[PDB]
DNA sequence: ATCAATATCCACCTGCAGATTCTACCAAAAGTGTATTTGGAAACTGCTCCATCAAAAGGCATGTTCAGCGGAATTCCGCTGAACATGCCTTTTGATGGAGCAGTTTCCAAATACACTTTTGGTAGAATCTGCAGGTGGATATTGAT
DNA sequence: ATCAATATCCACCTGCAGATTCTACCAAAAGTGTATTTGGAAACTGCTCCATCAAAAGGCATGTTCAGCGGAATTCCGCTGAACATGCCTTTTGATGGAGCAGTTTCCAAATACACTTTTGGTAGAATCTGCAGGTGGATATTGAT
């Protein structure tokens, strides 16, 4: 009530499930979207705290190759494109997301072999 | 004087919509320090992570359908990854899941 | 004492000896494969917006009267139009090449819509 | 319809053939994209018809959510709903 | 008799249900004369258990998209017409509604 | 009436199928969409209306199976029916899109480019 | 023909005709094509290397059987379809991968 | 290492045999078929059947059991798209 | 056209594998009636944001001309698959120990429910940053004319 | 092979519209702590139904044609790209009424829960019975050669 306490200690106050699990995204959350989405009568304490790694090891795999398509496009923000360069490029982000469309993420610069020009001649071309 | 700005309102102030955003944004400070992101890729991986999330429920919500079980643990969670998931994205995801399982027991 | 003062759009010596213009133009195939890289390297709505969002409303009037949008439904629609278009007609080229030929024609679509279950 | 009373309120305007702004240049934009060289004639009727059916079936999907819903306005959220199940998740609305 | 030898096995199956004494009662109804092998009621089972999980499945995202915690034959009605074809849903959807109103319409 | 019924001549009961007056069991339809995690709550009308729903395509794909056997001269409905009616219907065919029915094979088709040339036989009209 | 085959003695069927006569025998027909035991084999091999020692119901061998084949029916039935795009008859490996791009088992 | 002996070698895909193969080709309705395509053919059903029974396996595994069961490869197959309709489920 | 050969159809037959029908039990549903709780319609309303109207202008659509070169018709031959004659070996069919799938009892670690506190992410709106769109401007690449 | 001509690449420059940055402020999560229940791992084990194998059984590996397919090569016709003139409609900026989302609070028709009663579908045998596969035989359409 009111500001609080002149707290901010350092020694047996809470300790969210994130960082009891040395994770940046939030158990407390997952834990309670799974709860509440309907999936099973119970949802275990592991759950979500082991859902939770997998989502952010996913977004980390992610961000860095977007963050390298953003570089090598000699720019600092990532934007849709990046992430579509960035997950058309690797087979498995790939085959996980291959039926995923990102909007504004166009598509990978690909001209069949035979629509390219002959050197000039005649013959067939 | 000043304690207010002469509102005089009738509620009706938001709802509040959350997201994975503050999360997504220390994920890439920590691999890329000096790169940020567009709101609209926001958008995108906000929607990536709730997707990929709705899969693995879903999976794991199956699985222990089929098996007569009315609790989702850890185990459903990492067979459902194992059969999302390709190949090494599923390697070291399951590493990755298992390590926060074992460190948050080991915690009281 | 400017009298168009210009180097040249060409050079040098003077063989203008003749009476030769011929003016440039490009081979057919060129200015496709030129518009090929480039809009594979660009991102922005290729249909133009207005015209999208009234085939939107009227197919949907068609379904339902009286109906709204809210602008991000019409542009949400759009951008999974044109994505499975592109798509399609990555297919289609397929289709095309496997037959020999380079031009894309409307039998090629179909064998890959049938192809993907669109028509089975 | 609620919509619909004439007086203060009316007179639309008629709707139709619509499906001619989806212009030829337009659909050549899209082959290139989709890395298409050459293009012909017939194919863009062809296009046009194929991107009805696409609209149709999403829309359809996405105004049977919103009557669901006992709304009027068709939602980003409707249309990514419809995208999904006709198997075409889009990420970048409210996914 | 009636054998009270617990030694002729207390075994106890956990015992299977499935759809195959309606299936049969509606096979009757549309066609009196005709059988249906064991196999061809195990493809119709599975056709029932299929279409039983789309349309549920299909109703929980619908009730879960609206905020709500019930599935009421309203729900049931949207997901049949987002699932089925054209004349299937039309009649799918009027049976449902018949069912409901004699059910109602009979405490 | 007025004054009637003293001692004993009603009880109470009705399945619900029997009150929606359907073949397909309600009451099972309704454990199952409790047991399916599919929302905190179910209706009452939902499992009546699942039901029939699930009656009325089992009849609709029985009907035409029952037709495919009696045209090859059977009576007894086998998956190989079953197929034919289903891959016959357009609408049947498209819900069972992507869906294999086991023993069924698959509908007599062979595309018009590989039969042979030259005519054919049998008088196809003549004298 | 009758030639100087098995002693003399006539009769040859063009090229393509028992093709076709094949086609329509097993269009009509719903047995496996694939020997059981071969398959089996293959199967136990392949899970083999996913987890070893394994048994099987002998219904999931079946089932497996029944869905490989299905399969391969139904692939072949889009690589006839792309090998008469291309003007042939003779369906040839480009015309297999060219229905699995477009399937999306793609790559 | 046994199980085949003497005579008989060839690894146990190419017991998918060139007829039966063609009879496969034939259900659907392929009338012509070049050499090259048997093997291309046992490639493809290699690749189904590993993305299958990898899927059945990891069912199975989880149930604890040591038996590949028919729901097993039902429940993989309809996450591979390909639902398969007699076997339970 | 005319036959010879061989595949195919149809009508009939009958054993048995797979239905089907009859007790007999039974526990697991399914129904009933009796509190108690509660989703989620109404109803009322503030407050986005959707539809429209305007108006200016240049990016882009349209319609045209012309001709390069791609599509398709044709001819022709070399090669690659289809058909075929059967003995040979792998697969098929059908009993049989024993591995586990599947009952069944047990009992705690872990889930749920709930009262209470404490921490956090979302939001708001005003600053004040900053990447980079988009406007140049020269290299250097590429293409098409000889 | 040059080498005009034009496209395009890649760096530089710098406002400004999105982006990162706060300073509240709050409700609403999220974390505590303490009872109360219970899901299912563990252990034990009976009884299916697997894996294995001998005789039986009947498919396929092989080699030799040669028909007929695929694809090379040649050949034109006319479709389709490139370019260009013209001018229109889409885009952009911006204001504005008000439809209709989306808060909020008031409730009861309907749902959850339980407890006890009534019924049914699943299982086990058991004893029939029965559709139709597969076998026969003769006719007759089809294919291929002459
Ligand atoms: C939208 As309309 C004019 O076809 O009804
Ligand atoms: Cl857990
Ligand atoms: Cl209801
Ligand atoms: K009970
Ligand atoms: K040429
Ligand atoms: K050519
Ligand atoms: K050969
Ligand atoms: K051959
Ligand atoms: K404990
Ligand atoms: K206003
Ligand atoms: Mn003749
Ligand atoms: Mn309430
Ligand atoms: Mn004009
Ligand atoms: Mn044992
Ligand atoms: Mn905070
Ligand atoms: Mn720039
Ligand atoms: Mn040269
Ligand atoms: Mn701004
Ligand atoms: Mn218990
Ligand atoms: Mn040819
Ligand atoms: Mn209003
Ligand atoms: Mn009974
Ligand atoms: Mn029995
Ligand atoms: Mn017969
Ligand atoms: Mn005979």
């Amino acid at each position: 009530s009111g500001r609080g306490k002149q707290g901010g200690k350092a020694r047996a106050k809470a300790k969210s499930r994130s960082s009891r699990a040395g994770l940046q995204f939030p158990v407390g959350r997952v834990h309670r979207l799974l709860r509440k989405g309907n999936y099973a009568e119970r949802v275990g304490a592991g759950a979500p705290v082991y859902l939770a790694a997998v989502l952010e090891y996913l977004t980390a795999e992610i961000l860095e190759l977007a963050g390298n398509a953003a570089r090598d496009n000699k720019k600092t923000r990532i934007i849709p494109r990046h992430l579509q360069l960035a997950i058309r490029n690797d087979e498995e982000l790939n085959k996980l997301l291959g039926k995923v469309t990102i909007a504004q993420g166009g598509v990978l610069p690909n001209i069949q072999a035979v629509l390219l020009p002959k050197k000039t001649d005649s013959h067939k071309a | 004087v000043t304690k207010t700005q002469k509102k005089g309102d009738k509620k009706r102030k938001k709802s509040r919509k959350e997201s994975y955003s503050i999360y997504v944004y220390k994920v890439l400070k920590q691999v890329h320090p000096d790169t940020g992101i567009s709101s609209k890729a926001m958008g995108i991986m906000n929607s990536f992570v709730n997707d990929i999330f709705e899969r693995i429920a879903g999976e794991a919500s199956r699985l222990a359908h089929y098996n007569k079980r009315s609790t989702i643990t850890s185990r459903e969670i990492q067979t459902a990854v194992r059969l999302l998931l390709p190949g090494e994205l599923a390697k070291h995801a399951v590493s990755e899941g298992t390590k926060a399982v074992t460190k948050y027991t080991s915690s009281k | 004492p400017r009298k168009q003062l210009a180097t040249k759009a060409a050079r040098k010596s003077a063989p203008a000896t003749g009476g030769v213009k011929k003016p440039h133009r490009y081979r057919p195939g060129t200015v496709a494969l030129r518009e090929i890289r480039r809009y594979q390297k660009s991102t922005e709505l290729l249909i133009r917006k207005l015209p999208f969002q009234r085939l939107v409303r009227e197919i949907a009037q068609d379904f339902k009267t009286d109906l709204r949008f809210q602008s991000s439904a019409v542009m949400a629609l759009q951008e999974a139009s044109e994505a499975y278009l592109v798509g399609l007609f990555e297919d289609t080229n397929l289709c095309a090449i496997h037959a020999k030929r380079v031009t894309i024609m409307p039998k090629d679509i179909q064998l890959a819509r049938r192809i993907r279950g669109e028509r089975a | 319809k609620g919509l619909g009373k004439g007086g203060a309120k009316r007179h639309r305007k008629v709707l139709r053939d619509n499906i001619q702004g989806i212009t030829k240049p337009a659909i050549r934009r899209l082959a290139r994209r989709g890395g298409v060289k050459r293009i012909s004639g017939l194919i863009y009727e062809e296009t046009r018809g194929v991107l009805k059916v696409f609209l149709e079936n999403v829309i359809r999907d996405a105004v049977t959510y919103t009557e669901h819903a006992k709304r009027k306005t068709v939602t980003a959220m409707d249309v990514v709903y419809a995208l999904k199940r006709q198997g075409r998740t889009l990420y970048g609305f409210g996914g």
